[PDB]
DNA sequence: TCGGATGTATATATCTGACACGTGCCTGGAGACTAGGGAGTAATCCCCTTGGCGGTTAAAACGCGGGGGACAGCGCGTACGTGCGTTTAAGCGGTGCTAGAGCTGTCTACGACCAATTGAGCGGCCTCGGCACCGGGATTCTCGAT
DNA sequence: ATCGAGAATCCCGGTGCCGAGGCCGCTCAATTGGTCGTAGACAGCTCTAGCACCGCTTAAACGCACGTACGCGCTGTCCCCCGCGTTTTAACCGCCAAGGGGATTACTCCCTAGTCTCCAGGCACGTGTCAGATATATACATCCGAT
């Protein structure tokens, strides 16, 4: 019978690694052609810069970071775990983002 | 009590600035408290010196008015008096002991506020009972709560500002955030022993029998003249983090005990640092920090220790020294 | 020629990444989707910006200044790529 | 205080200066300690404390400047 | 034919950082964040600045206005050592 | 002082004082730009830049690092209360977020 | 027994009335006085336009409204009906003026 | 200044239980504890203290003894929070 | 139309094309100004005055007044879900609020 | 004494336009005010910050139809496009 | 379902003060003309963006077992809503006083502008040590079994 | 309570590489000096509107009593997320190759600022009347205890 952690405690070891480091957590590639999937639906055979890419990911990851901070936050107030879309969907309302 | 205007004024101020001398007398023989404050600190003693009403003032030392309260700013009424001119009341003050050399939190003593020759030479030297305990265990608590039930008193379990007696289970003050804020803002500090005396006895009997020696003694004393905080005119900085009394404690006690909690660090060649020029009013009346008013609150475990205790207005203070502080009500020296 | 579906490219291993450095513990099932959605709205609002901006200089390139542009303008101000 | 304080005036070099003044002490005088200690020649320098330049009439005890409290000094004359 | 030089606070933010920590040094990444925090706050002062001369119908931008700027735009401690420090260069410049 | 050595060391600035003179005049913001508002822009800016360097400084000594990087940016600024506040709404890139997990997360 | 409603639909009758109107809910002495105690601790001896207190108060109850729709949504999430003291704080902590 | 200082103190129980409840149920609520009126005041003073702080900021510099409208406006304004119909 | 009755009557407006011209000159945004900067401006405010107003008319009218007061132009902006977000951040003096009660409340 | 100008009687006759038989309220007419001053500021200075960035001196109508794309939510800022157009070209010709 | 008790909506007079319109005028906008520099256009250079392979391997995807957390039901007790009688102080109106906002007129000092000059700061070279990576030994959380 | 095995992370030392920090040439932007016109500082005067007080009316706040509905704790179930192992996909890196389009420069013209003259558009003020507010009376819809 093999060791087995609980659950819980590798993502409380997946939450000190990832609040110590300060790298980019979403694959670079397949961003960039999300990016790029996006302006096309905008203006037609245009291109980018990398530092604009790149730009771009910060924002979109603090964004999400930030998100997710408000969203534990409402998942705690409804005296729980778990993170649900209803979170999701109460932080943006409150955040003027919804409406 | 009884009511009072916008500005705190009770009708014994009115009374004063208006020199309604009938009116003082009157509501002086009905009861009325002459050692009142209105919002901004003052009695009327105050009003009565600044306006220069020599009969009111006769009548309100008369009637036990404290004549050393401060007011606003730490004004004292020998400050109002010679401020505005009155050699009479000059006279009257110091031949009912107020202190010539009492200063406010400028530092700057009545004869600085005057220039006349010969008043600057008479200048010159020639209620509810509240109850709240300290981690007191089960049947402690259960009999102050009985005791409470039964004096029809409220009795509280968390700190707070209206409360008048504080139960302490052992004989010396415990050093916890309870004695300490009861000391801070003056209230009884009793031991256990006076509770149970009441239910031994069936009476609310005396209590300076129960109030600890030099330690809350001094503050409730200095509270009963109406005198500023212990930490008035003294500003903290807290530095680290910290372990034994959290960050949280010493601020919530910095500020109950007339402190102020500084945001930035005071670098001592800085003019905002340079430039307070309050005076620490329960300092010595001679040493360093009566002018040094400005303290670093560091932890012994984090042990960054100074070359220099003091360098220019600024102390690098331990949390130790703080808590001493708070315990015996008093500007401990750091030299 | 056109790209399609690249927003299942921002996979559910990511956002979990996201969410433990938002300090999440756990994740219900319906999360992801719901996140891919808040993230495209997202990203509409600046590129639609940035392209904007990339336009009135008469560029086809869409530099890091547009996007810088483009973020400052909503209240996301990004330090570290000019400006 | 009020018998004899050590105070520091501050140069554009980045030095420090350790002047024993006292209390009553006016701002010639302080020019003049200055001038001993460093040779620049009173009518160059000027003296800034909290944001203020400071006359010569007027002492240092009415500027309130206590003990060990840094002044500047800056060359109004061939500075440089 | 010759490139166009730009301008950034590199130099001086390697001053200051020279002053303060004289041993620590500062990476390109950390100098273009810094060279991005001068000239946001830059705009933010210059901006309160031009308001208040616009509010009050003057048509000059004086030191007093930077300083309600900075007393507007900046929290409480902040504020209050920032204008110390400006009315300190300004006495030190015209003295 | 009204010298003659430079604007910026007669105000015994770093920060170029000739430069922030320019950038009033040529950012559109007033008709006039007064002698001293370079100075004291200079002066402002300087002492923030010092505030900034000196708190990140004492966070890569924390880290055993002797040469900053946007994450010490990052802490210095999200750990003091009123860096915190003027620079809310910025983000910097590569700087990371502050550790700290809810205390109802802990294990019990 | 003299007639009663439940507890609930005046409550209801309430909300609908001061929805439908538009005046000011606090009483104006009391707001003028705290308007001048608190610009007292800031500057002395100020006087104050009338039109400037009415901004005052348009502006601090239009603020009190918007904040208790956030503090009715969060305690509506944590399946309540009661707003409480810790609905506020979730609401200013998301909107970002509390951290 | 020879004079006496005369200042206000605790007005803010001048907001009182009756008008915050009001102002909840122009907010929709239709239930609230009996702890929300002092948490109430609180936000309040805070919200008041930085729109004030800042109106006086301005009035100083128009080296004005008056607070006015525009005051006001302009320091609502800083903040992102635009109030019409009192000018600008 | 190379006329000389009136910029305002030249454009097609109401608004006034001079006074926005001067406006745009003397405002501190740039150092010149394009001679139809000034007619796009006042034809764009023009448009959204005219949408506010003949919503706000449309309220006033549904309340069955013949006169629009703030609570019209609070309803019109509210009701509309883009000149709701172009107003988002702004209060109206003597409004009110849109008049809902979240389903939870109603009565079973 | 001073006078001091409003859009006051151009609101009034926008008005008249959309709708013949409705009048306005000081405090509306107010509220009008502050609004077409509230928008006029967010366009002229959107337009001279993208005036700036291309290092450009002049705000020309092309600088004004980005800044309202910019601002205006989506049909808003087609419609008003459309009428700046319509405007600048009925104005040329 | 059923009928009182109640709160809101509908209809009529009528009073007022605020909205809409008219008038004098004066200042700001418009028309004409001149000069100069901003911006449009053309041409060129070269950077940096896009596209393509090939390999390696880090990471995503899939599956499964199980435990812990979400959610529903239930009971209690307490605190909040509702209504009534009492108390407070807000609101209104009116009078009286004066500080200070607001405007006008001199007139001086400061900021713009222009020409000349020269040192500060930027771009390019380049070189070493700070930090990254790796590899082994040591310590410390973790968890299942007592 | 407690020890003990398995993972995870940290500590210490060795190697290397590339970017930070400093040097050098040069050019262009900042500094200096003089002139000029006007912005704004200062003094004075007007008159508005902010402040203070007083008395009366009554609306709203306050205190209290009662009851019930809702918050909150507890228990039980079950299902769905987590942890871990294995397989597969495609990210990432290194490389090379083209060429589009971003910068840069030179020239030129035409669009806008600036000045002056002139006059009507819009602003302040004065005045009539009617839309909306308010009082008053019923009528109907809603709520709730009791059928």
């Amino acid at each position: 019978k093999p060791h087995r952690y609980r659950p819980g405690t590798v993502a409380l070891r997946e939450i000190r690694r990832y609040q110590k480091s300060t790298e980019l957590l979403i694959r670079k590639l397949p961003f960039q052609r999300l990016v790029r999937e996006i302006a096309q639906d905008f203006k037609t055979d245009l291109r980018f810069q990398s530092s604009a890419v790149m730009a771009l990911q910060e924002a979109c990851e603090a964004y999400l970071v930030g998100l997710f901070e408000d969203t534990n936050l409402c998942a705690i107030h409804a005296k729980r775990v778990t993170i649900m879309p209803k979170d999701i969907q109460l932080a943006r309302r409150i955040r003027g983002e919804r409406a | 009590a009884v009511k009072r205007n916008h500005r705190g004024e009770t009708l014994l101020h009115i009374a004063s600035i208006k020199g309604d001398i009938p009116s003082v007398e009157y509501l002086l023989q009905n009861g009325s408290d002459p050692n009142v404050k209105d919002h901004a600190g003052w009695t009327p003693l105050h009003e009565a010196c600044n306006h220069g009403h020599l009969k009111v003032v006769e009548l309100l030392l008369q009637h036990k008015a404290l004549v050393n309260t401060t007011g606003y700013q730490n004004d004292s009424p020998l400050h109002d008096a010679a401020k505005n001119g009155h050699v009479d009341i000059v006279k009257l003050l110091l031949s009912y002991g107020a202190s010539r050399n009492a200063v406010n939190i400028f530092g700057l003593r009545p004869v600085d506020y005057t220039d006349d020759e010969s008043m600057k030479s008479l200048l010159l030297l020639p209620g509810p009972l509240v109850l709240i305990g300290s981690g007191l265990s089960s049947e402690q608590q259960k009999m102050l709560s009985e005791l409470a039930v039964i004096l029809k008193a409220k009795k509280y379990t968390e700190f707070d500002s209206t409360v008048t007696h504080v139960v302490v289970p052992g004989d010396a003050v415990q050093s916890t955030l309870k004695c300490m804020l009861g000391i801070l803002n003056g209230c009884w500090i009793l031991k256990f022993e006076w509770v149970k005396a009441c239910l031994r006895r069936k009476v609310c009997e005396q209590e300076e029998k129960y109030e600890i020696p030099e330690g809350p003694r001094r503050s409730r004393l200095n509270r009963e003249q109406l005198l500023p905080k212990l930490f008035d005119g003294c500003y903290f900085y807290l530095w680290g983090t910290f372990k034994h009394h959290p960050k949280d404690n010493l601020i919530k006690l910095v500020t109950a005990g007339g402190g102020q909690i500084l945001s930035r660090k005071p670098k001592p060649d800085s003019d905002v640092t340079q430039t307070i020029n309050t005076v620490a009013y329960h300092a010595r009346p001679d040493s360093d920090q009566r002018f040094c008013t400005q303290y670093i609150i560091y932890e012994d475990l984090c042990n960054y220790h100074p070359e220099r205790v003091r360098q220019g207005k600024v102390w690098k203070a331990p949390s130790s020294w703080f808590i001493d502080c708070v315990m015996s009500f008093e500007l401990l020296p750091l030299d | 020629k056109v790209l399609r579906d690249n927003i299942q490219g921002i996979t559910k291993p990511a956002i979990r990444r996201l969410a433990r450095r938002g300090g999440v513990k756990r994740i219900s099932g319906l999360i992801y989707e719901e996140t891919r959605g808040v993230l495209k709205v997202f990203l509409e609002n600046v590129i639609r910006d940035a392209v904007t901006y990339t336009e009135h200089a008469k560029r086809k390139t869409v530099t890091a200044m547009d996007v810088v542009y483009a973020l400052k303008r909503q209240g996301r101000t990004l330090y570290g790529f000019g400006g | 205080h009020h018998h004899m304080m050590q105070i520091f005036v501050k140069t554009l070099t980045g030095k420090t200066i350790t002047l024993e003044v006292e209390p009553s002490d006016t701002i010639e005088n302080v020019k003049a300690k200055i001038q001993d200690k460093e040779g620049i020649p009173p009518d160059q320098q000027r003296l800034i404390f909290a944001g203020k330049q400071l006359e010569d009439g007027r002492t240092l005890s009415d500027y309130n400047i206590q003990k060990e409290s840094t002044l500047h000094l800056v060359l109004r004359l061939r500075g440089g | 034919r010759k490139r166009s030089r730009k301008e950034s606070y590199s130099i001086y933010v390697y001053k200051v950082l020279k002053q303060v920590h004289p041993d620590t040094g500062i990476s390109s990444k950390a100098m273009g964040i810094m060279n991005s925090f001068v000239n946001d706050i830059f705009e933010r002062i210059a901006g309160e600045a031009s308001r208040l001369a616009h509010y009050n119908k003057r048509s000059t931008i004086t030191s007093r206005e930077i300083q309600t700027a900075v007393r507007l735009l900046l929290p409480g401690e902040l504020a209050k050592h920032a204008v110390s420090e400006g009315t300190k260069a300004v006495t030190k410049y015209t003295s | 002082s009204a010298k003659a050595k430079t604007r910026s060391s007669r105000a015994g600035l770093q920060f170029p004082v000739g430069r922030v003179h320019r950038l009033l005049r040529k950012g559109n913001y007033s008709e006039r730009v007064g002698a001293g508002a370079p100075v004291y822009l200079a002066a402002v800016l300087e002492y923030l830049t010092a505030e900034i360097l000196e708190l990140a400084g004492n966070a890569a000594r924390d880290n055993k690092k002797t040469r900053i990087i946007p994450r010490h940016l990052q802490l210095a600024i999200r750990n003091d209360e009123e860096l915190n506040k003027l620079l809310g709404r910025v983000t910097i890139a590569q700087g990371g977020v502050l550790p700290n997990i809810q205390a109802v997360l802990l294990p019990k």
